[PDB]
């Protein structure tokens, strides 16, 4: 039962209830003419501020426009500065005030938000695992560690923090203490615990720990929806694209990239040995935490549909023949890039982002023993100047065991069974 | 941080408003 209204606003009650229901009943534009009365006649009223903001919100989502949203944001701002807010109300405003702020990209504005919110109501535990989520939007994990901490300094049964925490254990390797954390936390089932994520991260704990219980996880998180299959653990996915661990070209319908590819692979293998030679620096360690052991890097010539003008000095050729194709050029869920691995290197058991891409690996310099890659329960090599097919999403793992350096080329294409505006609108990874 | 070959991220797609 939250109380909104404060004093005054109980005097005019009458007058505000009537704005919210065309507000309920959908008439915005009346209701945003109502709520104008309202805080024209009581402009210090904070429910009446706070129907202005709403109808503003509310205008935002029908008109789509992030102008009009950064208005609500603002009068959502006002609702709290307004004297005498009931504590339900400013808690309200300003929550959905941080919310909005997040979908804008906004996300240095919604974390003042959210810290002020904190120290408005420093009791709400809810309100700190808010403010955590806050920080590890923008990428600072060192703030959302200790305030996930603080909650469970108070809380140490609340399961949201639990996850979260572990969440952050394991992105920093701390894999074993990891474990327990995110395994508590899902098993709590509190709100926002029912998280693709923390299946993710937890059987993959498990895995890189030797525990074979990571597989019971797999099938719970595929069983709540999370997965699209146990092997298949990618989560930004467009459901009904066919899935399988490996593909042929043929299957992929990208025979004219393939061709190409394979018709003039030495050019592309020879500006990558250049780069080794004369420009080694350009190939940077592979940095996602992939790595179980060895030598891993790569040489990133696009990203995100974006062509790196850099690099691409240091490979032209290669650079002018991919331009032709723009389904690897524009796969903007994807990346073409140079990889190389050395003698003793293995590559963790993992799973890319997104089903919505294929890789495509070109063979360029295969040493004859010693290397392999393993896609679901499949393993395959690699030959130089041909090209293997593999649906990345599926979890795969690769050894480089030879007396001497591997080297291959990397072509990211859409999965062929996206359209055209599936392909143009899909936001980037 | 983006993710490129894995899912170690929070998040890996970037909100731009509408
Ligand atoms: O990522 C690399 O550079 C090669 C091995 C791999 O895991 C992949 O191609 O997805
Ligand atoms: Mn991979």
């Amino acid at each position: 039962k939250p109380k909104l209204l404060n004093k005054f606003d109980k005097t005019i009650k009458a007058e505000l209830d009537a704005a919210e229901k065309l507000r309920k009943r959908g008439k915005i534009e009346e209701a945003v003419n109502a709520f104008k009365e309202l805080v024209r006649k009581y402009p210090q009223s904070p429910r009446a501020r706070y129907g202005k903001a709403q109808c503003e919100d509310d205008l935002a989502e029908k008109r789509r426009s992030n102008e009009v949203l950064r208005g609500a944001i603002e009068t959502y701002q006002e609702v709290a500065s307004l004297p005498d807010v009931p504590a339900d109300l400013l808690k309200l405003s300003l929550k959905r005030r941080s919310d909005r702020q997040q979908f804008l990209g906004h996300m240095r504005g919604s974390l003042l938000t959210l810290q002020r919110l904190v120290q408005l109501f420093p009791n709400d535990t809810s309100l700190k695992n808010d403010l955590g989520v806050g920080y590890l939007l923008i990428g600072d994990n060192d703030n959302a560690k200790k305030v996930y901490e603080e909650v469970l300094s108070v809380t140490p049964n609340d399961g949201f923090a639990k996850v979260h925490y572990g969440f952050i254990l394991k992105a920093q390797n701390k894999i074993a203490e990891s474990i327990p954390y995110l395994k508590e936390g899902i098993e709590s089932g509190d709100p926002g615990t029912d998280d693709g994520r923390f299946y993710f991260h937890l059987g993959d704990a498990m895995q890189r720990v030797g525990n074979k219980e990571a597989y019971k996880w797999y099938e719970l998180g595929h069983k709540r929806g999370h997965f699209a299959s146990v092997w298949q653990r990618s989560l930004y996915n467009v459901n009904g694209l066919k899935a399988q661990p490996w593909w042929t070209p043929k299957e992929t319908g990208y025979t004219e990239l393939v061709k190409s590819l394979e018709r003039n692979w030495k050019l592309i293998r020879d500006e990558g040995l250049a780069v080794m030679d004369k420009a080694k620096g350009l190939f940077l360690p592979e940095d996602e935490n992939l790595r179980e052991k060895g030598d891993w890097s790569q040489f990133t010539l696009w990203q995100q549909g974006r062509r790196n003008e850099n690099a691409c000095k240091g490979a032209p050729k290669t650079c002018t023949l991919l331009e032709k194709f723009p389904e690897t050029t524009g796969c903007r869920r994807g990346q073409i890039k140079y990889s190389i691995m050395h003698p003793g290197t293995h590559v963790w058991p993992h799973t890319g982002p997104t089903n919505c891409r294929l890789r495509m690996h070109l063979g360029l310099v295969i040493p004859k023993e010693g290397c392999k890659i393993r896609c679901a329960n499949e393993t395959k090599t690699w030959e130089e100047g041909k090209v293997l097919i593999f649906d990345d999403s599926f979890e795969h793992e690769v050894w480089q065991d030879a007396s001497s350096f591997w080297l291959i080329f990397i072509v990211d294409v859409w999965h062929p069974e996206l359209t055209p505006q599936q392909r143009r609108s899909l936001p980037a990874i | 941080g983006k993710c490129k070959d894995g899912l170690g991220e929070y998040t890996c797609t970037s909100l731009e408003g509408f």
